[PDB]
């Protein structure tokens, strides 16, 4: 399909490679013992790996010619669970962090000592920005349009 | 209103906790830049720098030792606990021989669980090379249950030290006066510390460790081994394995010590059961230590008119070519910390890798000597440990040379007279320090290019130009005739290293002569280059401390600072404590040289199987011998070589050490951004990354500062440390584990 | 014992001045002290000063310095600094009008003054070959 | 030898002059500031280079610059 | 300006330069550099106050 | 009683009188020596220094050079003898070139007292300053030294080859 | 415990609880769910 790509579901070489994992560890569990710890914690680990398998298998995910899923991130959402919605989870949290901190930084630095809050942080105003950040894309795009977002003349610039 | 301590000298309050920096005069005031944090973490333990008074500054040692034994109880209760119960020790103690011991068992999450290796006995887990197993097989320490208990004990005797700690400097804090008693602290020491410890351990030894063992090598399983108690509360069972304890204690207090003979032997060698030394050997060296250390500790005059006074023994040791002799050395070890860590440190690092050769030397623990990762392990470990004990020791005997040295206290006695010709010591150390590295690396390299050029008639090898060990193979004999002969009452040798025969223990080899030839000279001698290089850089930054050609001042600038300035063509570096970082490096060097000459010899020339004929094959094939005299063999057959199993580990149990080995590469080339750069561009740099947080109102009001110069060299030698130990701490395990 | 009576009694060091202050300059150190105080050469150890007239020979101005910095540690404040050429050649150094250099005296001109701050200074673009 | 400057920033505290090793700087009357009093550089021949002038400033970007220039064995701080 | 109001530093060579600053006192005598401000940001030395030129600052409004 | 003491009584200079530098032994031993023997000639201690220095430079070449042998070969001795007479070329070169670029005086002992008595107000470096008032720190007394030396490394290396060569075959 | 809260609000002691509770839910999300390579949804 794309890029020349397979799906994992119809590629050989990829339930080549799960029948030799679980063979491995078939051969791995042949030398314990009854129902003892080490057996069933093998044959949770065969488990596991089928069960990995068979996601991968029905999860639209393209395999190579070495039967290891590859990721379509070129942007079509087709394959829009590999990169585009993490990518998004991951702006919301990176986001979050990010604007939490500039709040706090900026109320903090409108104290007496804003260097001693920084050492050892105000808690209960920690927490109340922490839980804040939930709408930092709308907090983002209201500032910036008050202009209270960027500062102008007022930061250094070195001598030439 | 005790003579010896101060009652309630400090209050147990956490308002000090809550205000960091508040020990330091200069950090009190709180942080303005980046640079508080980390003077904060630096300026912890500088004791000197936080009080006036030598009282406190003590008071705060000793309270920080008690905190550090604390810790130290807390470390050895958990490997107890792992033992108890993360660990296959029961099923190793039916089968020491072929069960690998593990006492660390790893979570099943993100795929990890294949670290769980195949240790045999019916578990899975990581395998130990710390040799646990076996010092607790030594002990009689049969079940699990009694690694239990000694994991409780240790966890109530490290809640014991805290509360000593706190005690001692919050309720009742020794006066300096009970500090400066060191006739009276010395002969404790030695007599109660050092012998009534030998004396303690001599009599666990006989009356627990002695039977359970002798019954464990007798084939007894350890269900039907008495419990150790038993031992003491009936003389018949301990009387059958050695029936001289019938007798009772009458032949001690009769001086007819012949008759405990049974369990207090001199045999040397090993155990042919279990390849270590003979635990009656074991107890009889602990009594003789008991008993001469006891002895020594009568020594010091303390509060009777009796022993010596160490400052009239000092004084008395004049000479023609040393004037005023040991004047004033009382009063340098008795008002400084400094120098006593410097001595003390020292000799600790010397003692750990003496500890370190002996071990492997003289297997001292029940089938150790066949647990090759546990052998490597602790030889590589306890030589790593020497090595850094030892450069603290240069550092805080320069440390004393820049605050504690009153030169009007020491006119005209040692100390005065090493600086006075400092010049001398150090030119001479630099030209033998030239003379050996020339010598070693150079036939090193003449050895490869004669290689390389085809001419193989022209190397230093054993079938070419030859550099026979003379002198210490002529050890070597005197030390095999020694049984009989020098020590007549030794039925063995002390080591089968020196000569003597093939020590296997389960078709594995235990100990074996160890020959030497021209590639031990060479590596020898490589050792003996690096480290006079090493003493080179410690004892030039102790002498040129306080002062030099280049700064008559230098001790006015501290111990730690960066330098003095780009002038006299520039003085980077010529602070004491970067040379004790250049001095860090060149112990690095010098202890990899160290441990891959002890590795590669093992297991080339040592270590390996025998054959029921009595054939020995080892782990590579004795390519020690004509290999490790070229710089491309010790590059090839060695490291290359013996990094296989490392690069293949990946799937398998010792994929950990794989990723460990890539990490600590990461970390080692990680290091050199800060050992290879300089502070200017990194702070310009943060000027920009500065102007971009203030563009986005997120400036800190902490200003961001690059890291100081002293914390930049700090930083570069503290990763270059771990990444190259860590790569070789890898690299050791998967390669003597797989093998 | 020495060579002169107001020397130092200094053990002699092998960190004193060598060939250079043979040929090129040499310094020497002068000052009195009430008191037989014993002091750290800036060469090598421990020295102790007479109680009168002293005198010490350095290769540097900087060693002469750093002992006389030491000096006022004493109470000594009378130390002079003379630099002799490869002939008695003496030039009074450090204290050049009798007043130490920190307190300011009338007859001294400033040499090295620049009447802006850095920001003034030119172009390097414009200092191009001359 | 190397080439020392004094700029009118000067605020006359003497740390400058007592932080030299070599006694290069010294105190002089001058009418720009409160102390009455700026540093000179009259003694370059002896300057080193070791820029303790500089670390002892308190103005703002310094108001003495040392310019490292031809080497000398006062400056260069050869004891040999 | 006077004591307590704020400026702007003019001065290209400074570590507060275009940052604002508090004047502690203008110097009524003839020196060069009469006004003296504190500002909350240490420099690379350390300080945090510096004498600047009535034509180096910039009060603010 | 004390061995080590400053210097000829002066506690300033970079030195020590410990019993190696200043002992009889010492004096008498380097007084023996062709460098500061006294009553030769610039040129006598070239040749003997020459002479001792090719006769034990002549013995490592030849023992472990390129082309050795566990018996006696002419080869061998004859390899071994012209790395040493090339080995004296190549320190005699040096010896010219310091001495050419070292020294420029003609007669020493005599420059210095006239400049400290008739004043040397010239360029100096010449006629005043002059390191040394030995005969070997003149243009002309490095230059026989030089010469000497060389010439003398001749004859020693092969007085050596002699002897190894009669060593080799007649023991 | 009014100091004793302060020391605990101090930068080291609430960033090792903060990482700690951090490696903690990403822990047990990858327990529950492991071998998640592609979003879930
Ligand atoms: C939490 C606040 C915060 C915010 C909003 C930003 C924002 C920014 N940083 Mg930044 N930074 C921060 C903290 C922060 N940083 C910290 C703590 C450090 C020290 C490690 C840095 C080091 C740093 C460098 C070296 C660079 C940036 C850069 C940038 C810019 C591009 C984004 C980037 O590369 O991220 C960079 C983010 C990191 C390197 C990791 C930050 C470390 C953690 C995640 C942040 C700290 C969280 C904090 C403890 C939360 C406490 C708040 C709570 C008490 C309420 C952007 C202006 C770059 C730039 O100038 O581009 C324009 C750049 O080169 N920053
Ligand atoms: C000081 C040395 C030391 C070290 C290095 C360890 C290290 C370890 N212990 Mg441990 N332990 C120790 C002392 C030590 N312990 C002592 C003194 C005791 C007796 C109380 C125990 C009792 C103990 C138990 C009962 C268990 C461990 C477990 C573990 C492992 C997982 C730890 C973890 O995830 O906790 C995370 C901790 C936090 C997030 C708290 C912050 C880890 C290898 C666990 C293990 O191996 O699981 C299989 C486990 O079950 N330990
Ligand atoms: C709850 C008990 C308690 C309380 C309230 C205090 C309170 C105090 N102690 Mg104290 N102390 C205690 C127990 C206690 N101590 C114990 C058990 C010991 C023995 C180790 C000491 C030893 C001690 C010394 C030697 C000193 C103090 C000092 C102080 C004062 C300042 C402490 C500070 O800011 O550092 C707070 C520091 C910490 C919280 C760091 C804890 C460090 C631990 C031990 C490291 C363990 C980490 C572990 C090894 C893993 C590493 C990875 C303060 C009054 C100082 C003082 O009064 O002088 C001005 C001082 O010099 N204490
Ligand atoms: C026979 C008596 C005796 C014994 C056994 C010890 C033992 C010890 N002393 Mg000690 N000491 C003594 C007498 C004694 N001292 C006297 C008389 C003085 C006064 C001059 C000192 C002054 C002194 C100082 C100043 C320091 C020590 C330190 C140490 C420890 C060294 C660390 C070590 O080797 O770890 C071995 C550890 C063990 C074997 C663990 C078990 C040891 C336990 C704690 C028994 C300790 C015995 C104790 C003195 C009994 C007092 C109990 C109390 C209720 C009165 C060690 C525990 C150092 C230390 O670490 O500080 C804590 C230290 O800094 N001692
Ligand atoms: C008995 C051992 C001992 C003791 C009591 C001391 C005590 C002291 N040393 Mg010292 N030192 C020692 C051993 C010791 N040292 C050794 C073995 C070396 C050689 C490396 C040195 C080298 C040394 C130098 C070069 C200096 C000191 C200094 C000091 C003083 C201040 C220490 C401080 O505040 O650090 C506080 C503690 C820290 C900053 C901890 C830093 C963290 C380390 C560097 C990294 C450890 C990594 C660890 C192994 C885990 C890595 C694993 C990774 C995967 C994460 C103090 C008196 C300093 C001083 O000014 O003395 C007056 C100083 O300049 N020491
Ligand atoms: C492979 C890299 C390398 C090498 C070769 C050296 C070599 C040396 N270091 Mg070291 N050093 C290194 C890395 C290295 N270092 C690193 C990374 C650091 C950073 C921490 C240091 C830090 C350091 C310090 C702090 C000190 C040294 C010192 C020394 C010298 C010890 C005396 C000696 O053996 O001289 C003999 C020279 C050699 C063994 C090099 C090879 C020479 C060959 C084999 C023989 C001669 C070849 C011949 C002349 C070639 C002629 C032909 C040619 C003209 C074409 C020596 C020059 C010490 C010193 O100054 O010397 C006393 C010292 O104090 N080093
Ligand atoms: C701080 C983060 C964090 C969070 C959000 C959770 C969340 C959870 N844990 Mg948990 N846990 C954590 C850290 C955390 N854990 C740590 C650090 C440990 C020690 C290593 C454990 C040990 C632990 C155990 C032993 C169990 C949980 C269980 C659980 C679940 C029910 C409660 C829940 C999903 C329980 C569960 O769901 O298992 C069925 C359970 O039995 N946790
Ligand atoms: C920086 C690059 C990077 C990226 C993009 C990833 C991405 C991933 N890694 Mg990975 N990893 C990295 C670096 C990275 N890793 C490094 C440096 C290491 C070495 C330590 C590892 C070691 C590692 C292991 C050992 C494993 C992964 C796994 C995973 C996958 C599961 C993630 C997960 O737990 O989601 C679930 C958790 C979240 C989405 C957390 C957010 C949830 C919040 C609470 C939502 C709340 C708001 C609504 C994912 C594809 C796992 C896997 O299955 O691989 C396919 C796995 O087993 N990684
Ligand atoms: C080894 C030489 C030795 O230790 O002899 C010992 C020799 C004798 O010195 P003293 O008789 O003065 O020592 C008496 C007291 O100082 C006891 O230490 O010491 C020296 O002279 C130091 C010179 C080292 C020279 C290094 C070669
Ligand atoms: C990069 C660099 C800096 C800048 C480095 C800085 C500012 C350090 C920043 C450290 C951050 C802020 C905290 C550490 C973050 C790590 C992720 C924590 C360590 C990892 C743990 C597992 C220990 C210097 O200041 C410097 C100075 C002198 C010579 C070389 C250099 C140099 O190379
Ligand atoms: S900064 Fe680096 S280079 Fe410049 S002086 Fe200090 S140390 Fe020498
Ligand atoms: S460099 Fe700076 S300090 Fe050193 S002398 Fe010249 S001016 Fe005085
Ligand atoms: S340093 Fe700047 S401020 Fe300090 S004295 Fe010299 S000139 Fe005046």
């Amino acid at each position: 399909d794309i890029g020349g790509l397979n799906p994992c579901k119809d590629s050989e070489v990829f339930q080549k490679r799960l029948a030799k994992t679980v063979k491995k560890l078939e051969n791995r569990l042949k030398k314990y013992e009854e129902g003892t710890p080490p057996q069933i914690a093998i044959q949770q680990q065969i488990t596991q790996t089928k069960q990995r398998f068979t996601r991968y298998a029905d999860s639209n995910l393209l395999c190579g010619n070495d039967g290891l899923p590859h990721l379509i991130t070129d942007g079509r959402w087709s394959h829009g669970s590999e990169f585009l919605l993490p990518s998004i989870l991951f702006l919301y949290i990176s986001g979050w962090i990010g604007w939490v901190g500039r709040k706090y930084i900026r109320t903090v630095g409108q104290t007496s000592n804003p260097t001693e809050k920084e050492i050892i942080i105000d808690v209960p105003l920690a927490i109340s920005i922490m839980t804040s950040g939930f709408l930092w894309p709308f907090a983002a795009w209201q500032e910036f349009l008050s202009g209270d977002l960027i500062a102008s003349d007022e930061t250094i610039t070195t001598s030439p | 209103k005790s003579t010896i301590v101060d009652f309630n000298p400090v209050e147990t309050s956490f308002e000090k906790w809550a205000k960091p920096g508040q020990f330091s005069r200069t950090l009190a005031k709180g942080p303005k830049t980046t640079t508080w944090i980390w003077n904060l973490h630096a300026d912890a333990h500088d004791f000197d720098i936080q009080t006036n008074s030598l009282q406190e500054v003590s008071r705060k040692i000793f309270s920080a030792h008690f905190g550090q034994l604390a810790v130290i109880f807390l470390w050895l209760s958990g490997m107890h606990f792992h033992g108890a119960y993360f660990s296959n020790y029961s099923a190793w103690l039916t089968n020491p021989t072929s069960t690998k011991p593990s006492a660390q068992i790893v979570w099943p999450i993100v795929g990890q669980e294949v670290l769980n290796a195949d240790v045999g006995g019916n578990f899975q887990g990581i395998q130990i090379t710390s040799g646990f197993f076996q010092l607790w097989r030594a002990e009689g320490i049969t079940s699990e249950v009694e690694l239990y208990w000694t994991a409780v004990g240790g966890l109530v005797a490290s809640f014991l030290m805290l509360f000593a700690g706190w005690f001692h400097y919050h309720k009742a804090a020794p006066k300096l006066e009970w500090f400066q008693n060191v006739e009276s602290m010395l002969n404790h020491h030695l007599a109660g510390l050092l012998g009534l410890g030998s004396l303690s351990w001599a009599g666990h030894q006989i009356h627990i460790a002695l039977p359970i063992n002798k019954l464990l090598d007798l084939g007894v399983s350890p269900e039907e081994i008495p419990l150790p108690y038993e031992f003491i509360l009936n003389r018949d069972l301990i009387a059958q394995l050695y029936p001289s304890f019938n007798k009772g204690l009458t032949p001690f207090f009769t001086l007819n010590w012949g008759e405990y003979s049974d369990f207090l032997t001199f045999k040397g060698g090993l155990n042919p059961v279990t390849g270590g030394l003979w635990l009656t050997d074991t107890a009889h060296h602990h009594l003789a230590i008991a008993v001469l250390f006891i002895v020594a500790g009568h020594m010091y005059k303390t509060n009777w008119f009796l022993g010596h006074s160490i400052k009239t023994i000092l004084e008395a040791h004049k000479g023609p070519f040393t004037g005023e002799g040991h004047k004033g050395l009382y009063e340098v070890l008795t008002t400084s910390w400094h120098a006593q860590l410097a001595i003390n440190l020292a000799l600790f690092g010397s003692l750990s890798i003496i500890v370190a050769h002996h071990m492997y030397a003289m297997p001292p623990y029940p089938y150790i000597a066949i647990d090759y990762p546990t052998q490597l392990s602790l030889f590589t470990h306890h030589v790593w440990i020497g090595g850094f004990c030892i450069v603290g020791g240069a550092a805080h005997g320069a440390i004393f040379f820049v605050r504690d040295y009153n030169a009007a206290n020491n006119y005209n006695n040692l100390i005065d007279r090493v600086i006075r010709h400092r010049d001398a010591i150090i030119s001479h150390l630099n030209w033998v320090c030239i003379f050996l590295g020339c010598h070693s690396f150079g036939l090193y390299v003449h050895n490869d290019t004669m290689r390389a050029l085809g001419r193989s008639q022209d190397l230093f090898s054993d079938n070419a130009i030859a550099l026979k060990p003379i002198f210490a193979q002529f050890i070597q004999n005197l030390h095999t005739l020694a049984p009989g002969s020098t020590a007549p009452n030794a039925l063995t040798t002390v080591s089968y290293a020196f000569g003597g025969d093939v020590i296997s223990v389960g078709s594995k080899i235990a100990m074996m002569p160890i020959s030497l030839g021209t590639a031990d000279f060479l590596v020898h001698h490589i050792h003996a280059f690096t480290i006079h290089v090493t003493v080179l850089i410690l004892l030039k930054g102790v002498l040129y401390s306080r002062n030099s050609r280049l700064i008559p001042d230098k001790a006015n600038l501290g111990f730690r600072f960066p330098c003095d300035g780009p002038g006299r063509g520039g003085t980077c570096q010529v602070s004491a404590w970067d040379h004790v970082f250049l001095g860090l490096f060149w112990m690095y060097n010098s202890i990899s040289i160290v441990i891959f000459h002890f590795s590669w010899k093992m297991q080339s020339d040592v270590w390996g199987t025998v054959s029921p004929t009595g054939a020995v094959s080892h782990i590579t094939g004795g390519n020690f011998a004509q290999s490790s005299i070229t710089i491309n063999g010790w590059l090839r057959d060695f490291l290359w070589s013996q990094a296989a199993q490392v690069v293949q580990s990946y799937g398998s149990s010792l994929s950990a050490y794989g990723l460990i080995f890539l990490g600590a590469h990461f970390i080692w080339a990680f290091s050199l951004m800060f050992l290879f750069s300089g502070r200017g561009y990194w702070q310009e740099l943060i000027e920009s990354i500065v102007w971009a947080h203030n563009k986005l109102k997120v400036a800190p009001s902490i200003q961001p500062r690059a890291l100081s110069i002293t914390q930049g060299r700090a930083v570069g030698v503290a990763h270059y440390l771990l990444g190259g130990i860590g790569t070789t701490w890898a690299f050791f395990l998967a390669r003597i584990i797989s093998v | 014992k020495l060579k002169q009576s107001d020397f130092p009694k200094f053990e002699g060091s092998t960190g004193g001045w060598l060939s250079a202050a043979k040929n090129e300059e040499k310094y020497v150190i002068i000052w009195t002290s009430k008191d037989a105080s014993l002091f750290e050469m800036p060469t090598g150890g421990t020295a102790k000063m007479n109680a009168g007239n002293n005198v010490a020979y350095f290769a540097r101005k900087e060693q002469c310095l750093a002992l006389g910095s030491q000096l006022r540690g004493f109470k000594i404040t009378n130390y002079k600094i003379f630099r002799i050429y490869p002939p008695l050649d003496i030039t009074l150094l450090h204290p050049f009008d009798g007043v130490f250099p920190e307190k300011v005296n009338q007859g001294r001109s400033p040499v090295g003054k620049r009447d802006a701050s850095i920001g003034g200074n030119p172009n390097p673009a414009s200092l191009k070959f001359q | 030898s190397h080439t020392v400057k004094i700029y009118d920033t000067c605020i006359g505290c003497t740390q400058c002059v007592r932080a030299c090793p070599t006694d290069v700087l010294e105190m002089v009357p001058w009418d720009g500031c409160k102390a009455g009093q700026i540093a000179s550089a009259p003694r370059t021949e002896d300057c080193v280079g070791c820029k303790r002038c500089e670390t002892a400033c308190p103005t703002d970007f310094l108001s003495v610059r040392v310019y490292l220039g031809g080497e000398t064995t006062r400056s260069l701080g050869l004891a040999y | 300006i006077q004591k307590g109001s704020t400026v702007r530093i003019l001065r290209k060579e400074s570590y507060w330069y275009n940052e604002s600053g508090t004047v502690v006192v203008v110097d009524q005598s003839k020196v060069r550099y009469p006004v003296l401000v504190r500002f909350t940001k240490v420099n690379y030395a350390g300080t945090n106050t510096n004498n600047f030129g009535l034509n180096e600052v910039e009060e603010v409004v | 009683v004390s061995f080590i003491k400053p210097y000829r009584q002066d506690p300033f200079v970079g030195h020590l009188a410990t019993p190696i530098t200043t002992s009889a032994f010492t004096r008498a031993y380097l007084k023996v020596l062709p460098a500061y023997r006294p009553g030769l000639t610039p040129l006598s201690r070239g040749a003997e220094i020459g002479f001792t220095h090719g006769y034990f430079l002549i013995g490592p070449f030849y023992t472990y050079g390129p082309l050795r042998s566990v018996e006696f070969s002419l080869t061998s001795l004859a390899a071994g003898l012209l790395a040493a007479i090339t080995l004296l070329l190549i320190l005699t070169v040096g010896l010219s070139i310091y001495g050419q670029v070292t020294y420029d005086v003609y007669d020493n002992a005599l420059i210095v007292k006239l400049v400290r008595q008739m004043v040397g107000s010239e360029r100096t470096q010449d006629l005043p300053q002059i390191k040394g008032t030995s005969e070997l720190d003149t243009v002309l007394g490095w230059q026989k030294f030089s010469e000497g030396f060389f010439s003398g490394g001749l004859i020693g290396s092969i007085v050596a080859a002699v002897g190894i060569a009669l060593y080799s075959t007649y023991l | 415990m009014k100091d004793f809260l302060k020391y605990l609000s101090t930068a080291p002691v609430l960033l090792t609880a903060w990482l700690t509770f951090t490696a903690g839910f990403v822990i047990e999300i990858n327990r529950f769910y492991p071998d998640a390579l592609t979003f879930p949804f």
